[PDB]
RNA sequence: CCGCAGAAGAAGCACCGGCUAACUCCGUGCCAGCAGCCGCGGUAAUACGGAGGGUGCAAGCGUUAAUCGGAAUUACUGGGCGUAAAGCGCACGCAGGCGGUUUGUUAAGUCAGAUGUGAAAUCCCCGGGCUCAACCUGGGAACUGCAUCUGAUACUGGCAAG
RNA sequence: AGCUAGUAGGUGGGGUAACGGCUCACCUAGGCGACGAUCCCUAGCUGGUCUGAGAGGAUGACCAGCCACACUGGAACUGAG
C-alpha cells in the first residue's frame, strides 16, 4: 500500500590506512499513488541495512502532490546540481514513457500518463531530486484559481 | 638473437644449452632465414625427453594454402638422459619451467636455445575478484523490481 | 543602451517579487500601461497608478496571497533581437490555460484567450504564470 | 491529339482501368490533364465499379477531345445518359 | 509458421493458467509440473524490468498462436487505433478466427482449432476460409461444412466445450454446428492473468 | 550564441569520418594479401593474433585481422574484408570472411558453423 | 473446386558474465582462443573449444555497408565561455545589428476575411475487393507554401512634428 | 576578392514564328560584387522516401513531371514540331 521501490544501490570506498573500508549506498521511494512522494538514500556497511536505512528516510520528509486524475494540469520543467526534467501531460497514451530512474518514481507517485524526458548528466539521485522538486514546484489550478482570483 | 622479450621483461633466464630439435620438411626452409614464432613457448614434460612445446610455425608464405604448414605437430627435443626426471622434479618442486629462447644455427641445425626459467607470480587481482563479485551482486540485488 | 523598456519592466518586477518588495517606481509609457492594464485584468499585481506629468512614473504593486510570490515565472518573448508573431489559431498557452501569455494584436493588447475569442493575433509581448 | 483514353494501374491479374484526358503524345501511364473516373474489368459485380463523368467528357469533346472505341464501349455499355 | 514441440515444459517456463491440452492423463502436480520440489526448482531469477514484459509477450503469443512480426503489427494497428492499445491489441488477439474457433469449442487445443481453420473445417457466412489470422466482425455467423461433421476430432471438442463457462459473444448450437458473433469482449470479461501496459511499454520502447 | 552571429554565419556540424574508409560505404572488399603473419598484441590480451597486409582494388593496402583458431589464409590469396575493429590491436580496423574463394571454416568447429563458413553437417 | 494412399513430402539461425532473454560439465591453462563496450581466459572458464540443457527469432537467422535517433554531441525550439574546450592585450570607428518619450500620417513588417493554386501519384481518415492480409481502389482531409482584392493601426518600421 | 568589356545602355539596320547585343556600325563608361561578385570542387531538380513527437538531418531506390544526352566534338538540312 505504501509503494516502496529502489532504485539502484552502488558501493563507496574510503581508502583508510589499513585498506579499504567498502560501504554501500542505496536509493528508494515510497509513495501510494495520489501524491505523498518520499525518497530516501541510506548508507550502511551491507546492501540490507543500506536498503534498510533508505526506506526508513523515505518514510519521513514525504511531500505530496497536487496531480490531475492522472497526470499533471500542466507542463513542467525540474532543474538540478546536474540534471535537467521535462514533464508534459500527455493525456491518455495508455501509460507513461519515462526512462530508467524516472519511471520508477511516477509510478511509485501514481501518475500513469506523463511525458518525461531527461537531459544532462544522468545520475539516479540528482534525476530524482529533480522530479521530486519539479512536482512540489507544480501548481494546481484550484490553487492557482484561489491565489489569482479565478473568475474562469 | 630472439631474445624471447617476454622471457626477458619477465623471469629472466638462468640456465641454457645448446641442442637441435626433429622436424619435417614442412616446417622447415625457413628457420634457415630467421622468421619464426617462439614468444613463451610452453614446453612441458613429455615422456620423450620432454618434446618441444608452445612454439608455433612461422607464417611465411610456404602454405599449400589449406593451412600454413602443420596447426599443431610433434617437436622434439633433444637430450641423451639427463633431464627428464629432474624437469618433472623441478618443475614440481623449484619453480623452474624450462622454456625455449631463441633459434641459434650452426648453419644447418636450428638449435633450441630451451632456457630455464623461474616460474614467475601473477599480479594482486585482489581488486578486480571483489570488482567482479560487487558486478555480480548488483546483477542478482536487483530483484526487488515490478 | 536602453534598447527594451518592456524587458526592463518584466526585470523590474521579477527583481521585486524576489526581494519581497511591495512596490515598484519606473517611467511610464502609454505600452507600459497597457502591460499593467492587461495584467491587472487577471489579477497578477494589486494595482497600478502613474502619477507626474514632466516626468510619468509608474508604479506598481505586488499582490502576495502568501509567503511565495503570487507570480512565479514571466519571461519576455519578443525581444529587439528577434521578433516573434503567430497566428490566429496557433498562439502559445502557457501552462495549459494557467496564465497569460501576454499579446499585442491589431486592436490592441490583451490576453491569449482574449486574441483566440477575437479571432485575431498579433506580437507576443511575455509569458507570465 | 489530345484523347480520353484508359490507363491500366492495377496490380498483376487484377488489372484496374482510370479514363482520362491526356494527349495522345504522352504514354499510357504518362501525365494527363483531368481525370473522369474509373471501370473495374473485374468490377466485383455487386458492389460499384464504373463511374465515369459524362458532363467533364462532353465539355472536352466540345472541345475536341477525340472519343476512344473503349470509352464508347463503356457508354455504350452503361447508358447513352443514363 | 505455427509452433510445433514440447508444451508442458513451455508452460512451466513461465508458470501460470495458460491453457493446457485438451486431453487430461494425471494433469496435477504430482512430483515435478511447474514449481518443481526436491533437491532443486530454482523457478525465478526475479529480473528486475523489462523481462517481466517479454514473458507476458511470450506467453500471450504462444497462447494466441501468433508469431512476433504479427503480434507487432497488430499492436501497431491496436496503437493507430483509439481506445486503449491493450484492449484493441487484445480484441485483435481474440477476433484471430482461430481462437474464435477454440472459443467456440470446435477446436479442443488452440493448436487444433488451428490445425481445423487450416484444413478447411471452418467456414464463415457460408464461406470456407483456410486462413486462421482472419479478423471476424460483431453480428456476423460462423458455421462448420458437412465434411467436418463426421470428425471424432470435431465431437471430442464440442464434448469438451461445454465443462467450461460460456462467453458473452458466442452462441453455438452444435445441432447445425453453427456460432454467433454477436459483440467484441473487453478487459472485464477477459481473463486478468497478464498486464497490457507492460506490454505497450515494451513495444513502445 | 547571437541570432546575428548566427545569421551571418550558420551554425555547421561537424564532419565524422567513417571508421573503414578504405571500403568507401561497400559492404565487402575484394583483395589479395600481400603479406599473412602474426603481431604482438597490446598490453593486457598477451594472446598472439594473425594479420595480413593486402591490397584492395581501390590501390589501397590495409591490415585485416584473421579469426577462428587456426587459419587457411597465406600470401597471394583472394580474400574477402568485411570490416570491424578490434581495440586489441593496434591500427588494425578490418575483418577476414574466412570461406571466400581461398579459406575454409575453423577445422573441428561445430558451432556458429554460419559465422565461420563451416556448413550444416548431415551428421 | 471436387476426389486420391498415408503424417505420410517439407526447420534452421543466433545467443546464454552486465548492458539483454537464457546454466551446467569436460579439456586447454595470458596458451589456444571470444568480443560492441565493460572486459575474459596465469588450475578449477555459466565468458575460450566441445558437449549437455535453456532463451530470442523463425524459411528465414547472424556479420558487414549507409542515414537518423538516442548525441541537448553544432542545441533556432534546445548548450556554454573564472578554474573542464571558450572574452580578442587594449582603444577608435565604417558598412551592419538594435534603439529613450509624445502626436499626426503612410500600410512596409505583422493580423484578419475571400479567391486561384499547392499535377497526379504517396502519408493519413472513412469504406470496398482480392480466402483476411501484402496489394489495389472510391471519396475526404492535409500538403502548414505561393500571389492577388479589401480591412485592422497595438507593436517594429517609412514620413512629418516635438 | 575583384570580374567584364559585346561587357551595361541608347541610337538605326539585319536577323528570330516573337521580345532582346541575338548580331552589326556609332555613341555614352558603365554593369555586377561583401545579401559573396569572379574562380575551384561537387551535384540531375521536384512530387516524394527514410529517420524522427516536433522543428530538423540524409537521399532522390520503384513510379510521375521537367531538364540534358545518344562513341567524343562541331555544323547544318528536311520537317509546324
Ligand atoms: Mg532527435
Ligand atoms: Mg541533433
Ligand atoms: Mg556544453
Ligand atoms: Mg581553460
Ligand atoms: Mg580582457
Ligand atoms: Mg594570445
Ligand atoms: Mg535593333
Ligand atoms: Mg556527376
Amino acid at each position: 500500500e505504501l509503494q516502496e521501490k529502489l532504485i539502484a544501490v552502488n558501493r563507496v570506498s574510503k581508502t583508510v590506512k589499513g585498506g579499504r573500508i567498502f560501504s554501500f549506498t542505496a536509493l528508494t521511494v515510497v509513495g501510494d499513488g495520489n501524491g505523498r512522494v518520499g525518497f530516501g538514500y541510506g548508507k550502511a556497511r551491507e546492501v540490507p541495512a543500506a536498503i534498510q536505512k533508505a526506506m526508513e528516510k523515505a518514510r519521513r520528509n514525504m511531500i505530496n502532490v497536487a496531480l490531475n486524475n492522472g497526470t499533471l494540469q500542466h507542463p513542467v520543467k525540474g532543474v538540478h546540481t546536474g540534471s535537467r526534467v521535462f514533464m508534459q501531460p500527455a493525456s491518455e497514451g495508455t501509460g507513461i514513457i519515462a526512462g530508467g530512474a524516472m519511471r520508477a518514481v511516477l509510478e511509485v507517485a501514481g501518475v500513469h500518463n506523463v511525458l518525461a524526458k531527461a537531459y544532462g548528466s544522468t545520475n539516479p539521485i540528482n534525476v530524482v531530486r529533480a522530479t521530486i522538486d519539479g512536482l512540489e514546484n507544480m501548481n494546481s489550478p484550484e490553487m492557482v484559481a484561489a491565489k489569482r482570483g479565478k473568475s474562469k | 638473437i630472439a631474445l624471447n622479450k617476454r622471457a626477458r621483461h619477465e623471469y629472466f633466464i638462468e640456465e641454457e644449452f645448446e641442442a637441435g630439435l626433429a622436424l619435417q620438411g614442412w616446417e622447415v626452409k625457413s628457420l634457415r632465414a630467421g622468421k619464426a614464432n617462439i614468444s613463451d613457448s610452453y614446453v612441458l614434460l613429455r615422456d620423450g625427453e620432454a618434446f618441444l612445446f608452445g612454439a608455433n610455425i612461422t607464417p611465411m608464405a610456404v602454405a599449400s594454402t589449406h593451412v600454413v604448414c602443420d596447426p599443431t605437430r610433434t617437436r622434439k627435443l633433444l637430450l641423451n638422459q639427463r633431464e627428464l626426471d629432474s624437469l618433472y622434479g623441478r618443475v614440481n618442486r623449484e619453480g623452474y619451467t624450462v622454456v625455449a629462447l631463441s633459434l641459434y644455427w650452426k648453419n644447418a641445425w636450428c638449435k633450441v636455445k630451451i632456457g630455464v626459467a623461474k616460474g614467475k607470480k601473477q599480479h594482486d587481482k585482489r581488486s578486480d575478484i571483489k570488482e567482479r563479485e560487487w558486478q555480480v551482486d548488483k546483477a542478482r540485488i536487483m530483484k526487488n523490481a515490478h | 543602451s536602453m534598447q527594451d523598456p518592456i524587458a526592463d519592466m518584466l526585470t523590474r518586477i521579477r527583481n521585486g517579487q524576489a526581494a519581497n518588495k511591495a512596490a515598484v517606481t519606473m517611467p511610464s509609457s502609454k505600452l507600459k500601461v497597457a502591460i499593467a492594464n492587461v495584467l491587472k485584468e487577471e489579477g497578477f499585481i494589486e494595482d497600478f497608478k502613474v502619477e507626474g506629468d514632466t516626468k510619468p512614473e509608474l508604479e506598481l504593486t505586488l499582490k502576495y496571497f502568501q509567503g511565495k510570490a503570487v507570480v512565479e515565472s514571466i519571461q519576455r518573448v519578443s525581444r529587439p533581437g528577434l521578433r516573434i508573431y503567430k497566428r490566429k489559431d496557433e498562439l502559445p498557452k502557457v501552462m495549459a490555460g494557467l496564465g497569460i501569455a501576454v499579446v499585442s494584436t491589431s486592436k490592441g493588447v490583451m490576453t491569449d484567450r482574449a486574441a483566440r475569442q477575437a479571432g485575431l493575433g498579433g506580437e507576443i509581448i511575455c509569458y507570465v504564470a | 491529339m489530345v484523347t480520353i483514353r484508359l490507363a491500366r494501374h492495377g496490380a498483376k491479374k487484377r488489372p484496374f482501368y482510370q479514363v482520362v484526358v491526356a494527349d495522345s503524345r504522352n504514354a499510357r501511364n504518362g501525365r494527363f490533364i483531368e481525370r473522369v473516373g474509373f471501370f473495374n474489368p473485374i468490377a466485383s459485380e455487386k458492389e460499384e465499379g464504373t463511374r465515369l463523368d459524362l458532363d467533364r467528357i462532353a465539355h472536352w469533346v466540345g472541345q475536341g477531345a477525340t472519343i476512344s472505341d473503349r470509352v464508347a464501349a463503356l457508354i455504350k455499355e452503361v447508358n447513352k445518359a443514363a | 509458421a505455427r509452433y510445433l514441440g514440447p508444451k508442458l515444459k513451455l508452460s512451466r517456463r513461465e508458470g501460470t493458467d495458460l491453457f493446457l491440452k485438451s486431453g487430461v492423463r494425471a494433469i496435477d502436480t504430482k512430483c515435478k509440473i511447474e514449481q518443481a520440489p526436491g533437491q532443486h526448482g530454482a523457478r525465478k531469477p526475479r529480473l528486475s524490468d523489462y523481462g517481466v514484459q517479454l514473458r507476458e509477450k511470450q506467453k500471450v503469443r504462444r497462447i494466441y498462436g501468433v508469431l512476433e512480426r504479427q503480434f507487432r503489427n497488430y499492436y501497431k494497428e491496436a496503437a493507430r487505433l483509439k481506445g486503449n492499445t491493450g484492449e484493441n491489441l487484445l480484441a485483435l488477439l481474440e477476433g484471430r478466427l482461430d481462437n474464435v474457433v477454440y472459443r467456440m469449442g470446435f477446436g479442443a487445443t488452440r493448436a487444433e482449432a488451428r490445425q481445423l481453420v487450416s484444413h478447411k473445417a471452418i467456414m464463415v457466412n457460408g464461406r470456407v476460409v483456410n486462413i486462421a489470422s482472419y479478423q471476424v466482425s460483431p453480428n456476423d455467423v460462423v458455421s462448420i461444412r458437412e465434411k467436418a461433421k463426421k470428425q471424432s476430432r470435431v465431437k471430442a471438442a464440442l464434448e469438451l466445450a461445454e465443462q467450461r463457462e460460456k462467453p458473452t459473444w458466442l452462441e453455438v448450437d452444435a445441432g447445425k454446428m453453427e456460432g454467433t458473433f454477436k459483440r467484441k469482449p473487453e478487459r472485464s470479461d477477459l481473463s486478468a492473468d497478464i498486464n497490457e501496459h507492460l506490454i505497450v511499454e515494451l513495444y513502445s520502447k | 550564441a547571437t541570432v546575428n552571429q548566427l545569421v551571418r554565419k550558420p551554425r555547421a556540424r561537424k564532419v565524422a569520418k567513417s571508421n573503414v574508409p578504405a571500403l568507401e560505404a561497400c559492404p565487402q572488399k575484394r583483395g589479395v594479401c600481400t603479406r599473412v603473419y602474426t603481431t604482438t598484441p597490446k598490453k593486457p590480451n598477451s594472446a598472439l593474433r594473425k594479420v595480413c597486409r593486402v591490397r584492395l582494388t581501390n590501390g589501397f593496402e590495409v591490415t585485416s585481422y584473421i579469426g577462428g583458431e587456426g587459419h587457411n589464409l597465406q600470401e597471394h590469396s583472394v580474400i574477402l574484408i568485411r570490416g570491424g575493429r578490434v581495440k586489441d590491436l593496434p591500427g588494425v580496423r578490418y575483418h577476414t570472411v574466412r570461406g571466400a574463394l581461398d579459406c575454409s571454416g575453423v577445422k573441428d568447429r561445430k558451432q556458429a558453423r554460419s559465422k565461420y563458413g563451416v556448413k550444416r553437417p548431415k551428421a
